[PDB]
């Protein structure tokens, strides 16, 4: 009985081992599925910011396009140039405001940086775990050399 | 009442002038002061009528110091004496009928009866008929006959001349002694003034001399 | 009294001259009445162009940008206490809605907060102050940089300085002008008055020398002086009307452009009583002191 | 022969009567001098605002707001074909990176664009041309529309307009002024002539009752007239000299305050030796008019 | 060598001066014609001096028709007429050296023979002193005096005089007309003429009458 009920229990003992190897496939799926959900996360925040250089050229041809006017040409042309001085300070603080936006980026840029180390990190785990699915794929060449004496 | 006390007066760059010449009160008769009049003796006349006041010494003629007179009063003192000068002068484009009787103006008297005054006035004076024309295109003469009697329309109580009928015609200058005699029946002090000799000697006169500005002597009824 | 009669030859005689050869007294008329005419005619346009005195001023006002959370309630409790203030004008408050629309219009990049989660604009106010100058306004600034809600001033310091430049050039030009016309008015007169009245001199030589007084010589030059005043008054006053009736062709097509009828309106009756009795009394004076000359100049001395 | 000794002694009479009567006839140097200011002033005044022509031009500039991206050679190379094609005067090229100093002198719109990777700021030429009207600078904008690389031209057709309209009151306004002006200097000058000559109405009548040439009884009069003017022009230039030396004391501030240095310039000795010549000229016509009067109405009738 | 042939001047409103008068003179004679200056005897004396031209007729003086004459030609004719009028006329403010010297200065000439000239005319009008004084300032009949030596300083070829004579004393009056008869030996005419009866018989003379603005015939020393 040493050919069949030795090897019985190794092959018995092999999917033992198999239903956690299959269960790791599932987790590494689903660490897959939720990396490319980072990523695309990450993509579109990268769409993100672009917008910014779009809005800022915007305010910068439109104040260059009114930022140059001699002020005897405000007064004579019922501009009434109370304004023309109130709207450099919008201006200002509607740059101080995309500033404040651009902060907001900032913060998209930091933490950015931050999901960029920490899911280098996550790949550094993925080699781990590739690694360790390479320590765990000998199994079936192994049933399949006992699998002859069962 | 014309009284002297020693006068004299020296131009301030002119000449020398007049010295210490003095007479006595009077009323209301003629009295010659010609004398000689060799240099201009209008100086005297021109002191009488307050118009230049005297460099030296006093007088007075109604009982004020000539000497210091305020211009406020001294028309109300010319206005009572008649005076004719020699170069007269005459208000020239106004009628001959405004330009004499005017002192009545200034008097003031109702309208109407100035027409008639005027009338006599110039009726007194051998001019008649040339009411209405003015002073030029008037013959000489008749003109200074209109300004001796400019000084007489009114009633004075003292008149003055400076040197009537001196180259006029001798005929003529009775007409204005006779209206001078006249004036002087009614009381009028006269101190004409003339040149001529053989005048001067009669008409019963109380002249006196002057000469280097000063009085020479007496000629009383030469 | 009865010396009514002095007034009437005077006035009969001064008529009678006056009206004997009229060119002589047309000219002088003429000349007076163009002399008097020119400082009141610039007098009445100085004074037509402060009717729209508003725009000049109110052009450097300080802003007064709050801070980004405020009470309505406090921002009109503000205006109120800002309006206390003795050296301001007018106040204001400008809201955030009308403040977005403002931006829209002159910067005309119209969407502005395409990916921004809320208005960041913060209310702000107005103020205007009654005279412009580098120093006033500063130290009104500074007053009102220690309100109890106030972040910042934003005043702009170098076109300030340039408007009171070029509104103090403007007052010394019209000083100048107004002194050298009145300067050239009252020459004019007194010469003109002069030489009339020494072109008559025996009559004042013989009125003295008999027995006169000041006043039967002066009465007659009084009345010519008098006559001579309200002809040039009111030749000048049917002139300027005329001046500016022909001005007022261009002014008001440039009214039209900026959208409002500015007529140039003129010659109000009261004007012309003040500008007639002005000639009239210019005159009644020049001839008191050209009378008043000769007079001294005869004194006995 | 004898012309001499008669012209010598007019001459002779003409300075004793002039300087026979000091404090007077010297008002009437005075007044004949003072209304000659008002009408050659203006004229320096307006000479000095021709000459800073910078003003009423480089006011309506269009702007040729270039594309977004082009070689610099190739916009200076637009640069001398807008320069050489006519109903232009000068057209200038600026730089992005100077664009960029520009914005970011300004307190506001800076302190960013360091974040911004590169200038998205096109550059800018201005253009000026000579003509200010709403049909020629429309044309010219239309023209100058089609060019291969422009994007679009930025001018305000209504601040186009109404500034033609302005300018056209101020000439209506000089011209008037000047025609006031001249009149009344005339009418002085002629009427201060005519009242002297009229005192002396005596001489005349003798010396033509006499044989006597016709120019005998004119040359003193024309020499008493040619030496007022003389003193008049003297006074003048005086006068004019110390007004705008007043006046220059403040342009020059408002000049410096901007960038450059303007000044009014003193009367030039060409200009002052012209106007004592054009004040002596009124002699020798104000009395040969007003002598012309009393020696017509003496002729034979 | 004056020639009137029927001039009569009618005045536009006022009334009738002259009418159709006609008289001949010759040159080396004197005429002394009476009348009435009010009745156009100053009219008829302004007639010659081409003041005003006669309404009707034609009017001959040396030659040439004063109808019709340029105003550039007058001048150069009355300088060579002296002529004194009934009422003087003076340049005021200018010294009587000069003022009786305006005939010589506007002929033209040096100022020495002016000068010698004006000192010879002095003694035959007979004023010795007063040369630089003023004309005014002056007595009545000095100022007369001026008036007639103004017509002698030059040699005028015919003088015209109205009344020199009649209002003074004749003995004075003696110089004028001596001077008159001795500028009239050296062949100047003269029209003297006054309205005195008494001068008529004092010297020959061919006078004439007028009267109402008619002549009535001419008689040789009436």
């Amino acid at each position: 009985s040493g050919v069949q009920k030795q090897l019985k229990s190794t092959e018995t003992e092999m999917g033992d081992l198999e239903k956690q190897i299959k269960a790791l496939q599932d987790e590494l799926d689903k660490s897959e599925a939720e990396l490319k959900r980072l990523d695309g996360e990450k993509k579109k925040l990268q769409d993100a910011r672009i917008e910014q250089q779009r809005l800022l050229a915007i305010q910068a041809r439109a104040a260059y396009q009114s930022g140059r006017e001699e002020y005897l040409k405000l007064l004579l042309n019922q501009e009434h140039p109370e304004k023309f001085s109130r709207t450099l300070t919008y201006y200002d603080y509607i740059n101080k405001a995309r500033l404040e936006q651009l902060a907001s980026f900032n913060e998209t840029l930091r933490q950015l940086a931050n999901v960029e180390q920490d899911i280098s990190a996550q790949k550094a785990e993925q080699l781990s775990k590739q690694g360790e699915l390479d320590s765990r794929r000998e199994a079936l060449a192994a049933t399949r050399k006992e699998r002859q004496q069962a | 009442m014309i009284r002297f006390e020693q006068v004299g007066k020296r131009y301030p760059n002119g000449h020398v002038g007049l010295h210490e010449v003095s007479f006595r009160v009077h009323r209301g008769e003629i009295l010659f002061v010609t004398g000689h009049s060799g240099a201009g003796k209008s100086t005297l006349l021109r002191l009488i009528l307050a118009m230049e006041r005297p460099t030296s010494g006093k007088l007075l003629l109604g009982g004020q110091d000539l000497g210091r007179i305020t211009t406020a009063q001294i028309p109300f003192l010319r206005r009572q004496i008649g005076v004719v000068f020699q170069n007269h002068q005459l208000l020239t484009d106004r009628t001959v009928a405004d330009n004499i009787a005017l002192p009545l103006q200034i008097l003031g008297m109702p309208k109407p009866e100035i027409a008639k005054r005027v009338a006599s006035a110039l009726e007194r004076v051998n001019l008649k008929e040339k009411g209405e024309a003015l002073p030029s295109d008037l013959s000489t003469g008749q003109q200074q006959r209109v300004g001796i009697a400019r000084a007489i329309v009114h009633q004075p109580a003292l008149l003055l001349a400076d040197e009537p009928t001196g180259n006029l015609d001798p005929r003529l200058a009775s007409e204005i002694m006779g209206v001078f005699e006249d004036i002087n029946r009614l009381g009028t002090t006269v101190l004409i003034a003339s040149h001529d000799l053989a005048l001067i000697a009669r008409m019963r006169h109380r002249m006196l001399t002057l000469q280097r500005g000063r009085i020479i002597a007496d000629r009383e009824d030469e | 009294s009865a010396y009514l009669e002095s007034h009437r030859a005077s006035l009969v005689d001064s008529l009678r001259r006056l009206f004997g050869h009229p060119f002589g007294s047309f000219f002088t008329c003429l000349v007076m009445g163009i002399t008097l005419s020119l400082p009141m005619g610039l007098s009445l346009l100085l004074n037509n162009v402060e009717r729209l005195g508003g725009s000049w001023q109110r052009a450097a006002q300080i802003s007064l940008f709050l801070d980004l959370k405020t009470s309505e309630n406090q921002g009109q409790d503000l205006r109120e206490q800002i309006e206390r203030l003795p050296d301001v004008i007018e106040a204001q408050l400008i809201s955030r809605e009308q403040a977005l629309s403002e931006l829209q219009e002159q910067s005309g990049l119209g969407e502005a907060l395409k990916e921004l989660p809320e208005n960041p604009l913060p209310p702000v106010i107005s103020v205007t102050p009654k005279q412009i100058d580098r120093a006033g306004l500063e130290a009104l600034r500074q007053q009102l940089a220690e309100l109890p809600h106030v972040q910042q001033a934003q005043l702009d310091l170098v076109w300030v300085e340039r408007l009171s430049a070029i509104l103090k050039l403007g007052e010394r030009f019209v000083f100048g002008l107004t002194i050298l016309l009145v300067l050239t008015l009252l020459l004019v007169v007194g010469n003109t008055i002069r030489l009339h009245i020494e072109n008559r001199r025996n009559e004042i030589e013989v009125i003295k020398l008999v027995g006169g007084t000041d006043g039967y010589v002066r009465r007659p030059f009084l009345y010519m002086g008098a006559l001579y005043g309200l002809g040039a008054g009111i030749l000048s006053w049917a002139l300027l009307a005329y001046s500016l009736n022909w001005l007022n062709g261009s002014v008001v097509n440039l009214s039209g452009l900026y959208g409002s009828d500015f007529g140039l309106q003129g010659v109000p009756l009261d004007d012309g009583l003040s500008l007639t009795v002005g000639a009239v009394l210019l005159g009644w004076v020049g001839a008191w002191l050209a009378v008043a000359r000769h007079l001294r100049e005869l004194a006995p001395r």
